[PDB]
């Protein structure tokens, strides 16, 4: 029943690391969509068959020797540049969302966690957002054994014809009297 | 008994090599097919004309090395070995044969 459950972010204890879970909170700040790379393309000069390299990781290192057998079985030390065209990025972009100010308790600043959103459900999440937000909740190392942590985003449920249908007030009539009498209804 | 000790493997232009179909059996095949000289070209142009076959046809056989190390090497191995000179004395019985 867990990933139906809307925790706070201060709910999220260290025991939900891993899990699927769902957090309630606002959207506080949004990067901007950057490429993240899941499988980097290297072309071989000196033999033309392409290497890959699967990134799993926060950083990486780049490829240099060519470690093909096209050029290994030849023992053939050529380079590897790498192509943007034949590499696979993914849409990337880091949230922040924070505690409500219903979920903080007595006294307590709102807590706040990093959110990551790939793929396809990039930019469904926009500042000022009161949202649920399913994901995987997830370590990543930099302190030593302290984490970062962050919420790699997997669901979103926000909170929050009339060319024709103007006519229907059009033809309620008194329009100049009641709508001014609907600025702020309840003010004398 | 002896757990493993470890060596460089290494490899390099050799006369077995260059006997495959790959080495200069593809050159009878290919190298009057590609290669054409005329006088309607001037002399830089049809001396690329060779070369361009021969770099081709030994970067594919050997990518190590470069065209004119390439070169170097096939002399050397032409002068000093065997059985490169009874296949390089074949062909010229075979034409004798003709
Ligand atoms: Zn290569």
């Amino acid at each position: 029943a867990i990933s139906s459950k809307p925790l706070s972010v201060r709910q999220i204890k260290g025991d939900f690391l891993g899990q699927l879970i769902t957090v309630r909170g606002i959207i506080t700040r949004v990067s901007d969509v950057k490429p993240a790379v899941e499988v980097i393309a290297y072309t071989c000069d000196q033999c033309g068959y392409e290497v890959f390299q699967e990134v799993n990781s926060r950083t990486f290192t780049p490829l240099s020797e060519c470690t093909s057998e096209e050029c290994s079985q030849n023992q053939t030390k050529g380079q590897l540049f790498m192509s943007t065209r034949a590499s696979k990025f993914s849409a990337f972009q880091e949230c922040k969302i924070q505690e409500l100010s219903q979920q903080v308790p007595v006294g307590h600043i709102p807590r706040s966690l990093n959110i990551h959103v790939n793929g396809t459900l990039v930019r469904s999440l926009s500042p000022g957002d009161i949202v649920d937000v399913t994901g995987i909740f997830l370590p990543a190392p930099y302190a030593g054994l302290l984490t970062e942590t962050y919420l790699e985003a997997q669901f979103v449920r926000q909170h929050k014809d009339v060319e024709e249908r103007v006519m229907e007030l059009i033809t309620s009539g008194d329009v100049y009297n009641r709508l001014a009498k609907s600025i702020a209804p309840e003010i004398y | 008994a002896i757990t493993a000790r470890k060596r460089r493997p290494q490899v390099k232009l050799t006369a077995e090599k260059l006997l495959s179909d790959k080495g200069l059996p593809y050159v009878l095949k290919n190298a009057h097919k590609r290669i054409r000289i005329s006088s309607k070209k001037n002399s830089y142009d049809n001396l690329s004309n060779i070369i361009q076959f021969y770099q081709l046809w030994a970067h594919e056989l050997f990518p190590k090395a470069k065209f004119k190390d390439f070169m170097k090497i096939c002399q050397t191995v032409g002068k000093t070995d065997p059985v490169l000179r009874e296949y390089r004395v074949s062909l010229f019985r075979d034409e004798m044969g003709m």
